[PDB]
């Protein structure tokens, strides 16, 4: 769980990807959508195609409240409050699909970080996209 | 384990390029890491105790090179995975009574390895064939339990 | 899906009395009422919005009942649910895009609802039958996402 | 989650499940032995026969701690802070073994109290038993 060693890592490994935040929830979109296309199924209102904008502001979207839930590590449930309604009673989205888009996005992290993403820091990150995982799905079950 | 020829031949292309024991010995270490219940199956290799100790084993990069090597066999005979994992199927079910989920984390667990070693080659494209084979390569070993 | 033939022999009894209508349409609602998420494909079955709407939904029932039925042709078939459902994982894949871990979910609460009508007869070796044939049921479903 | 409404069905529905915890845990403890062997695994020192006096035993204590849980829903953290250490540092069990016995207990409710298992009953104690599972697993990541 969010012990204070995993804390200090996950601020620590964001402060590394610092300004790609967007770009890189733009590409965690993308492996997403490729990797495991029952996926492109919340998104037909988007262009889809490699590039498409709508993507790109969505990758910034969602790599914007990642930057802010590592601001609010001691209390995700009361800054992502908001996000847990529309993804449970308005999107209902299927929690399988957070550990498709959380694998994705520890792809994409490796991909441009190769030496900031150690054993110890991959375990932190992995169990702070549990957690913000866990809030988004919580006003379900 | 159904792939257009060309997706195979990207597939085969990047597997001609993986060292098995650099990305096996990582693979494993990360998977022991990452998902500590897992470290109850290597009670035999000693020190697993911390990240170092774990990455630093020798008795793990050498599974994880097995590993990689049984791996790499089913990605040369994708039209026959079944087959070319039987046999592995019933030593993980039988023996060893390993969850079949753990064949996901692991197959994860690699691409995510694949992905710090090969960069911006392993594109969103080359990783979804991946994803194909890994699934195709996890069913395959929890082929005997079901 | 591997069975003693007294074992398969246990499960067809317990069939015989299976309403499919009524543990149908109980497994469907129960379902959709606990996990939320599932009522998403079912937008067109209108009010789903509280226990009593779910349970009372004529639209649940009935596709409760499909469902049995089609289920009820895997368990006379258990020698061959890959083929009994092929067309049915199709369907649900290519189509319906659900996620095949639902499969898994209605299965057990199938299981729940078998339990809840039989009692003490739903003993726990019967209970051990029926969960090889809901996974065998959930992986023929999942046979062409793979 | 545990919503008012869940906390207050869970309480009813224990208050039903009454003196018959610990043997509604040794029951769901064969149905998930016989169920999904590899459970097994963890009870090597046990005679897990049906009757086993071991199995009761160990179903009375997993029936008295579901009761002191269901006594502490406001802090489940810290009512089962010891069994945390204990499942994820000493057992070293594997968290998706949660989802069986969980499963498991359930079919043995609805076999005891099928008029008291109702649907939205059904779901508060799924999403109680999804949170002690939590709890357990949270020692680990
Ligand atoms: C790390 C996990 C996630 C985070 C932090 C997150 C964050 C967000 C944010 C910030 C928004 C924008 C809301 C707005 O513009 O008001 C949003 C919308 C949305 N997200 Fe999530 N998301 C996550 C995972 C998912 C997953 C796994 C899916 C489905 C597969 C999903 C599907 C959606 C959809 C369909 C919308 C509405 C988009 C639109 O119509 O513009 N999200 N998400
Ligand atoms: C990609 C999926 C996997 C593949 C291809 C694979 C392959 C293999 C192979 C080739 C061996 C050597 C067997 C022998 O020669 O006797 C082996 C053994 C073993 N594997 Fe798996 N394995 C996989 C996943 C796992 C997982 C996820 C675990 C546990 C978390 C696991 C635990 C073990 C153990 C404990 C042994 C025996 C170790 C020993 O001999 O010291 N494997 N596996
Ligand atoms: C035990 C596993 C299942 C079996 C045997 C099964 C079987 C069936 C059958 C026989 C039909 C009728 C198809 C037709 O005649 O066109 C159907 C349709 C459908 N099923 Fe499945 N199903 C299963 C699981 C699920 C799950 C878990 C979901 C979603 C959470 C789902 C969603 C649907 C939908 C949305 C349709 C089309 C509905 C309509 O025609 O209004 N099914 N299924
Ligand atoms: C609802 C979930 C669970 C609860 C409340 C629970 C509770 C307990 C309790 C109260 C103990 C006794 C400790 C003592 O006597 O000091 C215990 C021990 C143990 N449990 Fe868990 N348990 C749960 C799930 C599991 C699962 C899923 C497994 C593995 C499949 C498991 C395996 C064990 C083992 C191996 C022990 C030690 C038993 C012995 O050697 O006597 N438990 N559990």
């Amino acid at each position: 769980v969010l012990s204070a060693a995993d804390k200090t890592n996950v601020k620590a490994a964001w402060s590394k990807v610092g300004g790609h935040a967007g770009e890189f929830g733009a590409e965690a979109l993308e492996r997403m959508f490729l990797g495991f296309p029952t996926t492109k199924t919340y998104f037909p209102h988007f262009d889809l195609s490699h590039g498409s904008a709508q993507v790109k502001a969505h990758g910034k979207k969602v790599g914007d409240a990642l930057t802010l839930a590592v601001g609010h590590l001691d209390d995700l449930p009361g800054a992502l409050s908001d996000l847990s309604n529309l993804h449970a009673h308005k999107l209902r989205v299927d929690p399988v699909n957070f550990k498709l888009l959380s694998h994705c996005l520890l792809s994409t992290l490796a991909v441009h970080l190769p030496n900031d993403f150690t054993p110890a820091v991959h375990a932190s990150l992995d169990k702070f996209l549990s957690s913000v995982s866990t809030v988004l799905t919580s006003k379900y079950r | 384990v159904q792939l257009s020829g060309e997706e195979k031949a990207a597939v085969l292309a990047l597997w001609d390029k993986v060292n098995e024991e650099e990305v096996g010995g990582e693979a494993l270490g990360r998977l022991l890491v990452v998902y500590p219940w897992t470290q109850r199956f290597f009670d035999s290799f000693g020190d697993l105790s911390n990240p170092g100790a774990v990455m630093g084993n020798p008795k793990v990069k050498a599974h994880g090179k097995k590993v990689l090597h049984s791996f790499g066999e089913g990605v040369h005979h994708l039209d026959n995975l079944k087959g070319t994992f039987a046999a592995l199927s019933e030593l993980h079910c039988d023996k060893l009574h390993v969850d079949p989920e753990n064949f996901r984390l692991l197959g994860n667990v690699l691409v995510v390895v694949l992905a710090r070693h090969f960069g911006k080659d392993f594109t969103p494209e080359l990783q979804a064939s991946y994803q194909k084979v890994v699934a195709g390569v996890a069913n395959a070993l929890a082929h005997k339990y079901h």
